[PDB]
RNA sequence: UGGGAGAGGGUGGUGGAAUUCCCGGAGUAGCGGUGAAAUGCGCAGAUACCGGGAGGAACGCCGAUGGCGAAGGCAGCCACCUGGUCCACCCGUGACGCUGAGGCGCGAAAGCGUGGGGAGCAAACCGGAUUAGAUACCCGGGUAGUCCACGCCCUAAACGAUGCGCGCUAGGUCUCUGGGUCUCCUGGGGGCCGAAGCUAACGCGUUAAGCGCGCCGCCUGGGGAGUACGGCCGCAAGGC
């Protein structure tokens, strides 16, 4: 599982400035976060489908947000992901 | 890690050695696998509600250990091999949930 | 009817979680090892949910019956 | 014949018969009776009557062997276990106790489709 | 951030009840089955009873009128891995939203392929009865299959036969699960009865079939026909 010290790790390591928890930034890499757990999670246990929707939606939702940094501003965008290494 | 409680039932026609040569493997398992050891209980005889290996009894042991997770199965695993080990119950330990109180 | 007294009201301060304690945990089951239903427990939908859960641990364990013989008839 | 004196009386009740068994303290049978035992051979064999009678023959032949006094052990459900008890108790043998030990599955093999329809 | 309930999913273990078979004991003439019977099983000793073993499949009571899931679906117990979701605080981002052709994935049962495994059950099938006949209903047997692993198949009365989201419009009553200053307020579910209203009625009624806006899917008399042709998919059966 996720714990709250390997979780506030990443909120800290994202966070735009002190406090920050619900930045673009800090919810892509906490989905980022569940997402490649769950896609480990299911490198083995493949017949688990129930938890492969969540994995979709977790995806989507991921898309959806740095869809809208793109948008908003083409360089956090670019700094987010460089820093993550998502998509590829 | 996680608190546990791990509850094993054996043969209860055993001497003052083979019942310390067994407490003596079901505690080295244990270390083996992380079991840091919180406490202990160790009511022994009691009559169990059915035959338990054709024995109408059986010993009981009691721990509330800490230990890796991701080992709790090959621990309880390990404890099973005995011969003299007929139960080998682990349980996440819990809060007690009172009730009529 | 369902009215002799219902086990709850019948003990005192207990942890419905400790598998153990055969004790109370017998006064639970029937004239048989079957679990009695909450019409005659006095429990509620989840403590009775527990109870369960409970029981069948002790059962395992030996401390508790699965069935008896019914004993008239 | 052995001279047993106390045991047990096994009742197996059932729609189309009833079959009874008196066994030594320790459940080796000493004696038996059926509604087939006795004369009845078809439906009949599953009439309470039938069960009294065999219920009788089971004691009288057990009597024989010395017995006085048995513990009854009731499986099955069919028309015609409650008469074999009241036999039994008639019959003149001591009845200890009686206990319905009639086995039941906590579910495991799928039931013929006679015993089926059931949810 | 702090908590909660749950047959939600995957993996590995493990428990007791019963059935069948095998071994031993004891015991003897029937058992079984039906409306009644017969086929069948039993003196190579069955049935009924006790003890031991093997094996497969399912999980009594608790279960509800209950819970969980997007649907299909999901019930011993334990551990691990994992999804969804509800509540409190009012803390962070700042419209990042809704719907969704096509695509992709999931998808009960039966069925297919390869290899396992088979207790019980049972299409076909072999027999016994019933009957005017009885390619059925009832009875004795019984193969595929039912179970597992991998691939396939993609259908259903897949149903609430009710597409998804949001806002608005009396209340009473029962219930599951949170929080509260725990008469009872609050939030999220499950039922029932009902304001207004709606409906051809039946009924629906804050879990709309009411009043509204957004987007998708679909209908356009019955038969022919879910057929023919064509295309795509499938090992096939067949599916769209
Ligand atoms: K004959
Ligand atoms: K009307
Ligand atoms: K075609
Ligand atoms: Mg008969
Ligand atoms: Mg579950
Ligand atoms: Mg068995
Ligand atoms: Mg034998
Ligand atoms: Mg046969
Ligand atoms: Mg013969
Ligand atoms: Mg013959
Ligand atoms: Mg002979
Ligand atoms: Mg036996
Ligand atoms: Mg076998
Ligand atoms: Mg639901
Ligand atoms: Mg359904
Ligand atoms: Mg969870
Ligand atoms: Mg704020
Ligand atoms: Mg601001
Ligand atoms: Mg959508
Ligand atoms: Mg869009
Ligand atoms: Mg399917
Ligand atoms: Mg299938
Ligand atoms: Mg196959
Ligand atoms: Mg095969
Ligand atoms: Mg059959
Ligand atoms: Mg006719
Ligand atoms: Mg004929
Ligand atoms: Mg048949
Ligand atoms: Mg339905
Ligand atoms: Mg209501
Ligand atoms: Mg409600
Ligand atoms: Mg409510
Ligand atoms: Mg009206
Ligand atoms: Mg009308
Ligand atoms: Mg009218
Ligand atoms: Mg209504
Ligand atoms: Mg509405
Ligand atoms: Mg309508
Ligand atoms: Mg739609
Ligand atoms: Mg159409
Ligand atoms: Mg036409
Ligand atoms: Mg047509
Ligand atoms: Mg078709
Ligand atoms: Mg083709
Ligand atoms: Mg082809
Ligand atoms: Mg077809």
């Amino acid at each position: 599982p996720i714990t709250k010290e390997e979780k506030q790790k990443v909120i800290q390591e994202f966070a735009r400035f002190p406090g920050d928890t619900g930045s673009t930034e800090v919810q892509v890499a906490l989905l980022t976060l569940r997402i490649n757990r769950l896609s480990e999670h299911l490198k083995v246990h493949k017949k688990d489908h129930h938890s492969h929707r969540g994995l979709l939606m977790m995806v989507g939702q991921r898309r959806r947000l740095l869809r809208y940094l793109q948008r908003e501003d083409p360089e956090r965008y670019r700094a987010l992901i460089e820093k993550l290494g998502i998509r590829g | 890690m996680r608190r546990y409680e791990v509850n094993i039932v054996l043969n209860p026609n055993l001497d003052q050695s083979q019942l310390a040569l067994e407490k003596e493997i079901i505690q080295r398992a244990l270390e083996n696998y992380g079991a840091r050891v919180e406490k202990v209980e160790e009511l022994g005889l009691r009559r169990l509600a059915y035959p338990i290996a054709k024995d109408p009894q059986g010993y009981f042991l009691w721990y509330q250990v800490e230990m890796p997770e991701d080992r709790v199965n090959d621990l309880a695993r390990e404890l099973r091999i005995r011969d003299n080990v007929r139960r080998v119950m682990v349980v996440k330990s819990q809060e007690p949930f009172l009730a009529n109180a | 009817p369902s009215r002799k007294a219902k086990v709850k009201a019948t003990l005192g301060e207990f942890d419905l979680r400790d598998y153990r304690n055969v004790e109370v945990l017998k006064r639970f089951l029937s004239e048989t090892g079957k679990i009695l239903p909450r019409r005659r427990t006095g429990l509620s939908g989840k403590e009775q949910r527990i109870l369960a859960k409970t029981i069948k641990r002790a059962r395992i364990l030996g401390l508790l019956p699965f069935t008896e013989k019914l004993v008239r008839k | 014949k052995r001279q047993v004196a106390s045991g047990r009386a096994y009742i197996h009740a059932s729609y189309n018969n009833t079959i009874v068994t008196i066994t030594d303290p320790d459940g080796n049978p000493i004696t038996w009776s059926s509604g087939g035992v006795i004369g009845y051979k078809g439906s009949r064999k599953g009439t309470p009557y039938a069960a009294q009678l065999a219920a009788l023959d089971a004691a009288k032949k057990a009597m024989a062997y010395g017995m006085q006094s048995v513990d009854v052990i009731v499986r099955g459900t069919g028309a015609g276990r409650e008469q074999a008890i009241r036999a039994l108790q008639a019959s003149g043998l001591q009845v200890k106790s009686i206990v319905d030990d009639t086995p039941v599955p906590h579910n495991g093999c799928r039931p013929k489709k006679k015993f089926r329809k059931a949810s």
